[PDB]
């Protein structure tokens, strides 16, 4: 039942039939043989994504859904932190409530109310069957009812261990299945030493059970604008995305430009990186945090552009304290770093490391 | 009392310099400052930067990532002195060095050497 | 029986195999109560020095302050601040001189005010605690200058400014009675009242002399502020009680420390600071010891209490190690201080038994000055 | 048999007893020699530290250098002057940070030259000798740099200013050959040679790696500059020895210091400055005991000599004490210091039969290194 | 070795503490820093303020006015240290007062202690 | 022979004969009875001397001849400090020397030359008998033989026990006759624990068989010019009076305005002090050191004159590094130095200390 609500889930996730004009679902988007990102190109390359009109593209990168379950439901703690929930910004609490925004979304899936989406559901046989079977009699004919129990099944459907496996290198070393190479383990000895660990470790100290390489904050690192991925997003050369602080009932100015950590799990599959996919190579992502570190003047230029990294787009709330670390990354400690953050990469996405 | 011999863990007092954590410290033992196992004594600041070392426990016979972190912007406490250096390397391998101060990273860039914490970061591999 | 050590990891264990985190950060120091005690090191005169806070109770060190060359410790009453007047150069020993004063937190201990000192006026010796002193108010510093020739700095800790220096006669200690007011020992042997402002020559009155030339009051006389009581020994374990809660000096009669058996016998105080009082109980206690007579520094082994109204021992503990100075938390069943340059050890006792209760180690090179806060 | 106290006494009574006059003065000490050595004491971290003045054959502390945290002490060869790069904090141990070098007299002990170093460059780290050098001209002075990256200062003592960092690999140590070339230790294996101008990016080139990932060469090698000798020990004896006279490095074959059945029973160098190298006699000595192998940094209580050229074992002494530092004097017939960390004392031994002349003691809180200047 | 005994001087070694001359010295005995048993070390400067004891001389068995001075402007020596009071009196008697660092009068307004210097000035009276 | 020759000298000593309008012996400006100094009203009141024309004074106060004879001679030590000789600023080279000066100087007893004082000891029967049984035959005749001899004489008879008897209470108490009170021995304290034994003492360190407080030394301590004194001298007032470089040979110019430290014996009742008399009471003489240590508006200020103590008149070579001590006198101590050195008074001028 559990089992039969994620497997209901399983069917929703891959049915076109959620979007407006039925050419794409979830997958589209989280693409299962891309670790559930998107791997199609935009006119802003694979920085955002293009919603169902086949015009409209998003203002932000498509992040994976692995390992998105193990992330607590949104509630700022007692250090005065908020902490989960779900979208970079997190404006949806849980998995749960964020599943029904893609459907109603104009630029995504772009369904004109739930009713819509009911009446989507109401025309498919094995819906009707799956559907009353869980939750009763005549859901599909409530809006309502139909569309909280679509979201309820996605959510349990991401929540199987087929979305996290926890089969990576790193896991099975840690389970003294094998051993670190030389440069992969320098590089886990670089994360765990350098600053990362003070915002892709679950905990601060102590072992984690489960890690998944974040610990479910939020922080303004000073990423630029992507200007073209900003351009094909059309919200307007004016536009300023807020991160957390967008979130309606956060009022407080000091989340402005604030995003949740992502987890760095498959991360070597899912570039481009960063909330608005403004950098393609991991490599790039790595040493963009040398920019507040290190001396030379090769850390104030972007690899990729051979420009100055530019402003960021919200110059306030920078987490100054993690970033200012005194130490700048050599090119061995970064070649190790990515060496390491490979070793995340799930077992099935491994073929594609290459 | 030995001190050539090898080195043995315990599990009891972490004021001691044979407590387990401590495999790889160098300098003072915080807690015997105003501070605790995983915390900085009042005043000092507390460093981002690490040494790190693998500290078998003898307790859950597992062994633990130690990131050793300096408490910084104070003169040396002068209690419960130590020094261990197990897994140690030169400093030409920088992350298991330890005659550095790690005191980088700490707030108003306080970079003076006060005492040393024992927090684990990681299980060992 | 269990030592703190030992408490720590038996639950850094649970917290391992719970698996309760905790994120790593700076403490704060508990709330200043009465059995906190502070240990100053002048360090055998080096040029950097420590303060330890202690909580006698538990007997752990909660904190540290650092210092520059024989900085004078002081400690606000009510607990709402401490502060030291000390001394930099620009290249450790040597160099350009800076006198300043901080004021710090009690919790956090943050400096709250750095108060620089014009003219390098500050008195460089042996840390004698009365040669710095806070008014009853809480909003005045006054320190002593010895050179170039006696004289009192008057700093303002609500405005965070120095304010004057104020000439005076050959006098020295520093004991406020108010905002306004306080009292200094003269060459001549009497005490002189100085009652100041802001500008304008200050009012100096001269009592009585109260003592021989050829009586040796000690560096370290006992005052307790919120009683207006001097206590002040001779070479010989002869207190003279001095009696200030009127705002003029009241001179009440003198006890002996020592019997005179003792005394043909060769007792005598000695030691740093060798003389405590508690207000509640008005009682003193003073180390003591058998010694040749100019040996008047040394460690003693031996307590005396007795009652301040008739001089009646109380009581002779037996320390059982050497001790330089002494004081006493001001509560209720207080706490006897014990501090051994010597073994660099805080020995905290039951004052009423004087058994040895617990004890702070490794304080530093040379610790030689308590400071309590009377908070009742 | 008469001890240094013990004449000084005689003196002065015969002085007294005949009416001799004397000013009294500043001393100064005397003239730089072979058997000159200088001690410096880390202090265990603490934020000002103290270098120890001595002659070798009186075993007499005959001067005293103040220094900051961490200094790094340089001596010239020809005993024209010596000095450290420095640290100092505007209030003890916290506040505004300045770098500086200090140049002084060897025998006033006055300083000739301050010289700040821009944002705060210096590398605090327990002392290592070779993280601070001088040119063989003696005008300049190359201190390392970790924080943000491994980075070499340029300090030109001749014009009395900082010029300019040098950006470097990821390498460690600095061994000057020439007026304008070093060389380093890099990560990988190799050695790197940095030649640099008055501008300009240095021209940097590497060695072929001499030794693997798994052999661990420990922090404070030997180098003697005037036979651009460099001999580095690793963990467990092994000894590379690179020759860079010829102002490129040529690797002379690897020596063991021990022998295969003492290793399998555990000897193991251990200690601080494991290493000595005496020029003119073309020799080595190395601090060994029987250890763990992870107890490197622990004192050792012997120490063996051998030929540089062959490797064979010339001598094995039992020192007698707790021995963390050694080094030579390097004239004829040389001495053989060892300096013990724990006893606070400078042991001097004769280096042909490892015998012990005297000692100096009370050498700071936690003295660490040995310096001498090759005169020869 | 009794610390509470009468002091006993003897006129063989200057330095031990109980050198005739130190009767009344607190600090450091500057022939153990370079100095001279009326010298300052190299480096360090020469106070002209002093305190005064009377010194019995166990020599010749005269009494003698010392002087002491201080040098000054180096950190403390740390060796031979030493602390006598015969004839010594509290502050308000500063002639004869040895807790006070006298290190007026010194170039450079040095004011920082060293290690103390014990020249005869003139006999007992 | 040691007898005779100072009692032939105690003879010249009080003869007038040697003045060129007679009026006028050693004895007029070094009266025994005020410890061998000038107790004549001039034109600058006691500060300078009148010679014997009536009229012309000296631009120099009349020191004391009590103790001279402990002086060594002119030297320089092994430190380069320049000691000893005669005159303030050591111009002699010792009594000798010294002793011919006065009668052949024309402000003071203004004799023409060498053969005018022959001419007027030849007219003595007695100076015939003393002087020829002293230095043979002929002496008088010969008027550098006769000059020098009575310098010979001059030098003797200051060099007995009636110039330097060491009967001070001082003397008395350091022999264990007497002990001080207790505000002398607070005075002598003071003197050996601040700066003034730093100048006013025999010896550096240890202690002299026969004390007289003063090093002998040459320093400028940066008196000002007095200036009535200075008007009385006539010498004009660009004159500058540099001290010891004025002696023939010494060229330094470190020397410009350094003269002799003055034996402080007799010091009590030989006032006013200084090379210029530029100070009446000995308690402005005390105070006037601390010019150099205190902060007070009053140390600036010359109590006797109500003024600024003056400009030095060598404004350079100024002996600071004993002068500025860090530490101001206060009135007690003051009081206690007066006290300590009115002990340094020989027996027979105690008497003497009530005025
Ligand atoms: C006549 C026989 C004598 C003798 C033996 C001395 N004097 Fe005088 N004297 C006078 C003044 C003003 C001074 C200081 C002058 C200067 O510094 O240039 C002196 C000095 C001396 C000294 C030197 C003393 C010293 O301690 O440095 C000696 C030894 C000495 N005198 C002996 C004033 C006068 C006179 C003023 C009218 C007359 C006449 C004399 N002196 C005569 C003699
Ligand atoms: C055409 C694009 C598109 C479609 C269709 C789409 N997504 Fe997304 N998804 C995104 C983008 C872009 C983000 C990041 C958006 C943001 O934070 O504003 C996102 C964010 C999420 C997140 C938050 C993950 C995190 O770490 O914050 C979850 C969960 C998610 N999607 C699940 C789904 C489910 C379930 C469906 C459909 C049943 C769906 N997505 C349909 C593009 C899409
Ligand atoms: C104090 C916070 C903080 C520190 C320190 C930090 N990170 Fe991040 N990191 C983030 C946040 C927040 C994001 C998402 C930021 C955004 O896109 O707006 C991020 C993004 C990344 C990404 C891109 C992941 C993706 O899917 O786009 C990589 C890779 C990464 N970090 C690696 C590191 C490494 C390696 C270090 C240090 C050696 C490090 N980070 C230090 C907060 C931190
Ligand atoms: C470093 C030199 C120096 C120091 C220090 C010094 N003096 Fe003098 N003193 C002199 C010299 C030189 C004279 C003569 C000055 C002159 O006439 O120009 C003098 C003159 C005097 C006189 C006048 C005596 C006379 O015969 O005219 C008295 C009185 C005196 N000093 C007392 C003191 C006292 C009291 C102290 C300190 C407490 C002191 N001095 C410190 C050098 C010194
Ligand atoms: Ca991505
Ligand atoms: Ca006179």
């Amino acid at each position: 039942a559990d089992d039969a609500l994620a497997a209901l889930g399983a069917q929703l996730f891959v049915d076109p039939a959620l979007s407006r004009n039925a050419t794409q679902s979830c997958a589209t988007c989280h693409d299962p043989a891309r670790a559930f990102t998107d791997p199609r190109e935009g006119k802003a390359g694979l920085a955002v994504s293009v919603g169902d009109d086949g015009q409209s593209h998003g203002d932000r990168n498509a992040p994976t859904l692995g390992y998105a379950a193990l992330v607590p439901a949104f509630h700022r703690d007692a250090n005065g932190k908020y902490k989960g929930g779900q979208f970079w910004d997190g404006r949806a609490d849980d998995l749960k409530q964020q599943a029904g925004q893609p459907m109603l979304n104009p630029v995504e899936m772009a369904m004109p109310d739930r009713a819509a989406v009911a009446a989507r559901l109401r025309d498919d046989p094995a819906y009707r069957t799956g559907f009353e079977a869980l939750f009763g009699k005549g859901v599909l004919d409530d809006p309502e009812r139909a569309f909280d129990a679509a979201a309820e099944a996605l959510a349990a459907y991401q929540a199987t261990g087929e979305f996290s496996p926890f089969d990576s290198k790193y896991d099975r070393v840690m389970r003294g299945e094998e051993k670190f190479t030389p440069l992969e383990e320098f590089g886990y000895t670089v994360f765990i030493t350098w600053n990362c660990r003070l915002c892709h470790m679950q905990r601060k100290q102590g072992v984690a059970e489960r890690e998944t390489f974040t610990n479910f904050e939020y922080h303004n690192i000073g990423l630029p604008v992507n200007e073209t991925a900003r351009e094909a997003s059309g919200l307007g050369a004016d536009h300023v995305d807020h991160g957390l602080l967008a979130r309606p009932g956060i009022e407080d100015p000091a989340q402005s430009g604030r995003f949740k950590v992502p987890s760095l799990r498959n991360v070597a599959v899912t570039g481009p990186y960063m909330h608005n996919g403004v950098f393609t190579d991991l490599r790039t992502a790595i040493l963009f945090y040398n920019k507040y570190t290190s001396r030379r003047p090769e850390a104030k230029i972007n690899p990729e552009t051979g420009a100055p990294w530019g402003e960021p787009e919200v110059a306030r709330n920078l987490s100054l304290a993690e970033l200012q670390s005194g130490l700048m990354l050599d090119d061995g400690r970064v070649d190790a770093l990515v060496a390491f953050l490979e070793t995340l990469t799930d077992r099935r996405y491994e073929p594609l490391l290459e | 009392t030995d001190p050539r011999a090898k080195w043995v863990p315990q599990d009891n007092d972490i004021q001691a310099c044979d407590y387990w954590r401590h495999c790889s410290i160098d300098g003072n033992i915080c807690d015997c400052s105003g501070g605790s196992l995983t915390n900085c004594p009042p005043g000092t600041k507390l460093a981002t930067a690490s040494w790190v070392a693998s500290c078998y426990n003898p307790t859950d016979g597992q062994s633990y990532l130690i990131a050793y972190r300096d408490c910084c912007g104070y003169n040396v406490s002068g209690r419960c002195p130590c020094l261990n250096t197990e897994g140690e390397l030169p400093v030409y391998r920088p992350e298991f060095a330890n005659d550095i101060i790690w005191c980088f990273g700490a707030e108003d860039d306080a970079m003076t050497y006060h005492c040393t914490i024992s927090p684990i970061v990681g299980k060992a591999s | 029986q269990e030592t703190q050590g030992q408490a720590a990891a038996r639950a850094a264990a649970a917290d391992l195999a719970a698996g309760q985190d905790d994120e790593p950060r700076i403490l704060e120091a508990p709330a200043p109560d009465a059995r906190r005690v502070y240990v100053n090191d002048p360090a055998h005169f080096a040029a950097v020095t420590q303060q330890f806070v202690i909580d006698g109770e538990a007997g752990r060190v909660i904190g540290m302050i650092d210092g520059g060359f024989l900085p004078n410790p002081v400690v606000a009453d009510d607990g709402s601040f401490i502060a030291h007047a000390s001394t930099v150069f620009s290249r450790i020993a040597r160099g350009e001189r800076t006198d300043y004063v901080e004021v710090f937190d009690p919790v956090t201990l943050l400096p709250t005010a750095d108060i620089e000192l014009p003219d390098a006026p500050r008195f460089l010796v042996g840390t004698y605690p009365w040669m710095t002193s806070l008014t009853p108010d809480g909003k005045t510093l006054l320190f002593y200058q010895f050179s170039p020739a006696p004289a009192v700095g008057v700093v303002d800790l609500e405005g965070k400014a120095f304010k004057r220096m104020l000439d005076v006669p050959d006098c020295y200690h520093i004991f406020p009675t108010a905002p306004d007011t306080f009292f200094m020992h003269c060459r001549d042997g009497s005490l002189a009242k100085v009652a100041f402002g802001t500008e304008g020559t200050p009012e100096i009155t001269h009592t009585e002399v109260f003592h021989p030339e050829d009586e040796f009051l000690i560096n370290h006389p006992a005052y307790s502020q919120k009683a207006g009581r001097l206590v002040w020994p001779t070479y010989t374990g002869k207190i003279h009680q001095i009696d200030l809660s009127s705002g003029d000096a009241k001179f009440l009669p003198a006890v002996e420390a020592l019997t005179e058996a003792e005394r043909a016998d060769g007792w005598r105080p000695g030691g740093w600071q060798q003389v405590a009082y508690h207000r509640a109980l008005d009682r003193i206690y003073l180390l003591v010891d058998q010694r040749d007579e100019w040996r008047h520094k040394t460690a003693s082994r031996f307590v005396v209490v007795l009652d301040a109204k008739t001089g009646e021992r109380l009581a002779k503990f037996e320390m059982g190690h050497e001790i330089d100075s002494i004081n006493v938390s001001q509560d209720e069943k207080p706490l006897l201080y014990a501090l051994s340059t010597g073994d660099k050890t805080l020995y905290i006792h039951d004052a009423e038994s004087g058994e040895e209760l617990r004890s702070v180690n490794q304080l530093g090179h040379g610790p030689q000055v308590i400071t309590t806060a009377d908070m009742g």
